[PDB]
RNA sequence: CGCCGCAGGUGCAGAUCUUGGUGGUAGUAGCAAAUAUUCAAACGAGAACUUUGAAGGCCGAAGUGGAGAAGGGUUCCAUGU
């Protein structure tokens, strides 16, 4: 399929993709920006720590109302959170990409996340009931995710 | 209710019998254009006329 | 060794001070589990059902002040789990808590 | 147990079963199903075995 | 094997009704086979016997 | 696994409430096979299903 | 861990006993069948001999279940297999020149010796059987020799299927689509290790790949028609069922419950026939088979006027050359074909006896 | 499609314009009426929420109990996802 940012050469690279994933787009975008450029083992450890609330993802663009935490100081930031669902979805996508690297025969102890992108998926319609006989939307905001890992050591 | 007339019962029976999904072999027919039964009625959402 | 077993007494009163009425026994169980984790260093702590009963003996808000428990660190060598060892905490009925030490017990 | 015409009464069902299966029946109970088909429970006379009759009919 | 209307018209009322009765008991047996599983051949024979009944009744009428 | 049907059937057969039906926590796989009231009766005879006694309400204080 | 394999001489001897007993029953049946006989009588007789002889054998041990491992099954010119009519069913009378297919199995200590053979009835002395049917039986026997020669540890289960397809095409016929041979172990007739005959895409993708192993029994089956290789049902009663010991359901009818208990007592896991009971059996079986307590063996019919043949025999696989314990009475003098083998490899495998 | 003529339902930023779609707000308001949960096990990829057992509680017979009328119409009951 068509990824944006095709790799420099697709011999030492592997790809992973997911569509219409039911995670919040804003949380996933922040998590992906956190893990972008990491070595794969470091990124896996980081995502597990995010699930354990030992390391946080910094909320840099979608930070309206996001609280402060001590662990955002690792980044040059003040506002951070621990998106468990985003961390789990990205961990699953990382494992899929590592299996793709195994299939391509390129060693996984040198993989580095060179590209990761979170797009908005089509929204899903639900309903909420308001005060004076009114109906309001209760949309879900799912996301497509794509990632390209590359050997570099 | 438990007390119902024969006409009411027969009307409910017809509305029951036509509230079923399309057969799967229908979509394999030539020039079908039908995907799913759009006349499905759930007892809690849409109430019958009677 | 790591199949050790010891008898402790827990100051439930000290760990439960300040908690609202409807959360005192649940918080006492959370505090017992946290105590076992701090003592034996194993994340997997199994509260005995008799110990749970002892904690809930006087209702939800009038938790006993002191509870004598026994921590038995055992092997989890029965399945594939991240935790190699688990601590099972049981209830030790006592008549008084005066002069009660932490004691190593035998199998 | 039979599925019968919704317009047939108990006497008609009894006589029809008797004629087209060569059996004697004791009583007929009748209900109309929620799907609109009439169902008849036809009890057979003591000297007729409903198991053997169902075997001859072929519905075992 | 099938019956035709052109070779039914030479026959009398008694044997026409006999033919009708045979077709009717055959159709009842086919419906029994339909509800007890049966086979595709017996399921496809239902329409043939129904049309034969219609044909005999049309000739009689 | 899931024993909602068996608890309902045992309550009906024992003619008590579901409060009083005791299903053996260890014989879960055996009880789960009982999809009929006669199987429930067999389990009751075998002691895998037990009718619990009435919770005590004493009138001694009143007397 | 407690399974019994061919490592024991007692196992060897009772396998030989099962082979001999199946052979003698089939030898009696091929002679007993003649013109103007009834398949009901043949099936009753085939069971009748087997019962008495299995009862008299091992008279010093009356704790083990031994007897029929597969009921007597007759298939004459229109049926594939799994055919065994009851007394109530319309019988089939043997005419002149019919080719019939016999299937029968015996079990000792849960171990199976199951054999099937196709032969023509009422053959005159000095005559030659000629026709399009004269090649399908001969090709089935050539498949028998091929399977005997090629059954060996290291030869894959996807090779016997292609050899059988090759000889079938060499005889300008094809086997019935989707038939399974199995690896036979104690108290098992439907083992996980399966061999497949004339497959298609669905059965090939659902089939497994395996390597033949030492100390095991196979029931290699050749079953070949002379037409197109397709079969269906013609609205006839299924008569063969086998109790599946995997799954369980609570039977809510007294008749079904008694029938299932009797099945457990007599034919615990081996296939049986409804002839061995009837009035209440025909009613119990429907409730039992509704919840997959009994796997059925439906009757399959080829097209009218077609001819189909079959051979099958339990072959043990020992380290220094497999042996045949059940053999059918097929002679090349009284049976020839208008076409022979045109494959060099097939000639090489058929000319080498085991 | 160009050129010569012909003919228009012929040019949009507005009309609290019509229909459709999409933003910021905003990962925000909020998911706070009726006292309350806890321990162990099972199934399961996965358990605060399912099931069983144990405990602590509530409804407290004008019930959060057991049955009906009207109304609903298959929601009933198993099995599976
Ligand atoms: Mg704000
Ligand atoms: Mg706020
Ligand atoms: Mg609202
Ligand atoms: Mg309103
Ligand atoms: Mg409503
Ligand atoms: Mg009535
Ligand atoms: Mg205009
Ligand atoms: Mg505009
Ligand atoms: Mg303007
Ligand atoms: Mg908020
Ligand atoms: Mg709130
Ligand atoms: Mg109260
Ligand atoms: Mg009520």
């Amino acid at each position: 399929v068509r990824y944006s940012l095709d790799p420099e050469n697709p011999t030492k690279s592997c790809k992973s993709r997911g569509s219409n994933l039911r995670v919040h787009f804003k949380n996933t975008r922040e998590t992906a920006q956190a893990i972008k450029g990491m070595h794969i083992r470091k990124a896996t450890k980081y995502l597990k720590d995010v699930t354990l609330q030992k390391q946080c993802v910094p909320f840099r663009r979608y930070n309206g109302g996001v609280g402060r935490c001590a662990q955002a100081k690792q980044w040059g930031w003040t506002q951070g959170r621990w998106p468990k669902k985003s961390a789990e979805f990205l961990l699953h996508m990382l494992k899929n990409a590592e299996s793709n690297a195994e299939l391509k025969g390129l060693d996984v102890d040198s993989l580095v996340i060179e590209h990761i992108q979170v797009n908005k998926a089509p929204k899903m319609r639900r309903r909420t009931y308001r005060a004076h006989g009114r109906i309001n939307p209760y949309m879900s905001s799912p996301c497509h995710i794509e990632m390209i890992l590359t050997e570099k050591e | 209710s438990s007390h119902k007339t024969f006409r009411i019962k027969r009307f409910l029976a017809k509305k029951q019998k036509q509230n079923r999904p399309i057969p799967q072999w229908i979509r394999m027919k030539t020039g079908n254009k039908i995907r799913y039964n759009s006349k499905r009625r759930h007892w809690r959402r849409t109430k019958l006329g009677l | 060794n790591e199949v050790v077993t010891r008898e402790y007494t827990i100051n439930i009163h000290k760990r439960i001070h300040g908690v609202g009425f409807k959360k005192r026994a649940p918080r006492a169980l959370k505090e017992i589990r946290k105590f076992a984790m701090k003592e034996m260093g194993t994340p997997d702590v199994r509260i005995d059902t008799r110990l749970n009963k002892a904690v809930w003996a006087k209702g939800i808000r009038n938790v006993p002040y002191r509870i004598r428990v026994r921590l038995s660190r055992k092997r989890n060598e029965d399945e594939d789990s991240p935790n190699k060892l688990y601590t099972l905490v049981t209830y030790v009925p006592v008549t008084t808590f005066k002069n009660l030490q932490t004691v190593n017990v035998d199998e | 147990v039979f599925i019968v015409d919704v317009k047939a009464n108990k006497h008609q069902i009894k006589q029809a079963v008797k004629k087209l299966y060569d059996i004697d029946v004791a009583k007929v109970n009748t209900l109309i199903r929620p799907d609109g088909e009439k169902k008849a429970y036809v009890r057979l006379a003591p000297d007729y075995d409903a198991l053997d009759v169902a075997n001859k009919i072929g519905i075992i | 094997a099938k019956i035709k209307a052109r070779d039914l018209r030479g026959k009398k009322k008694e044997e026409l009704l006999k033919q009708l009765d045979d077709l009717k008991v055959e159709l009842s047996q086919l419906r029994v086979a339909k509800v007890t599983g049966g086979a595709a051949s017996k399921l496809s024979k239902i329409r043939v016997v129904r049309k034969s009944i219609a044909r005999v009744l049309t000739v009689i009428n | 696994s899931m024993l909602r049907l068996q608890k309902r059937l045992a309550s009906s057969v024992l003619r008590c409430g579901k409060k009083k039906v005791w299903l053996d926590p260890n014989e879960t796989n055996e009880i789960a096979n009982a999809n009929s009231r006669q199987q429930i009766r067999k389990l009751i005879k075998d002691g895998l299903i037990i009718r619990k006694p009435v919770t005590v309400h004493s009138r001694a204080r009143c007397r | 861990q407690q399974e019994q394999t061919i490592a024991e001489d007692l196992v060897v001897t009772k396998y030989k006993m099962g082979g001999d007993i199946a052979n003698r029953v089939l030898r009696s049946l091929v002679e007993a069948s003649s013109s103007g006989v009834s398949v009901l009588s043949l099936c009753e007789k085939g069971d009748a001999m087997i019962m008495e002889e299995t009862g008299k054998i091992f008279k010093k041990e009356k704790e083990m279940k031994k007897g029929i491992a597969f009921p007597t099954s007759i298939s004459v010119n229109n049926c594939v297999c799994h055919f065994s009519p009851l007394k109530s069913d319309q019988d089939y009378i043997l005419k002149e020149g019919d080719l019939v297919k016999i299937d029968l199995g015996v079990h000792v200590d849960g171990f199976i010796a199951n054999v099937a053979h196709t032969f023509v009835v009422d053959v005159a002395q000095g005559t030659q059987v000629t026709g399009r049917k004269a090649d399908v039986i001969k090709a089935a026997h050539l498949c028998a020799e091929a399977a005997l020669r090629l059954v060996k540890p290291g030869n894959q289960n996807t090779q016997v299927t292609e050899a059988w397809n090759k000889v079938a095409h060499s005889f300008n016929c094809t086997p019935i689509e989707g038939m399974l041979s199995h690896q036979l172990k104690q108290h098992v007739i439907d083992g996980e290790k399966t061999i497949i005959q004339n497959p298609t895409d669905q059965q090939k993708k659902d089939h497994e790949k395996a390597e033949f192993e030492v100390h095991e029994v196979y029931a290699v089956d050749v079953l070949v028609s002379s037409g197109e290789g397709k079969a269906k049902d013609a609205g006839q009663r299924t008569t063969i069922y086998k109790r599946d010991p995997s799954k369980q359901y609570g039977l809510k009818m007294k008749t079904s419950r008694a029938f299932f208990s009797e099945v457990e007592r007599r034919f615990d896991a081996m296939p049986f026939t409804l002839r061995a009971f009837e009035k209440k059996a025909r009613m119990g079986v429907v409730e039992c088979a509704k919840h997959e307590l009994l796997q059925p063996f439906n009757v399959l019919y080829e097209k009218e006027g077609e001819f189909v043949a079959q051979f099958k025999f339990t072959v043990l696989l020992m380290p220094n050359g497999p042996m045949r314990i059940t053999s059918g009475p097929f002679e090349p003098d009284l049976y020839k074909s208008e076409m022979e083998v045109q494959d060099a490899e097939l000639k090489a495998l058929l000319q080498s006896s085991a």
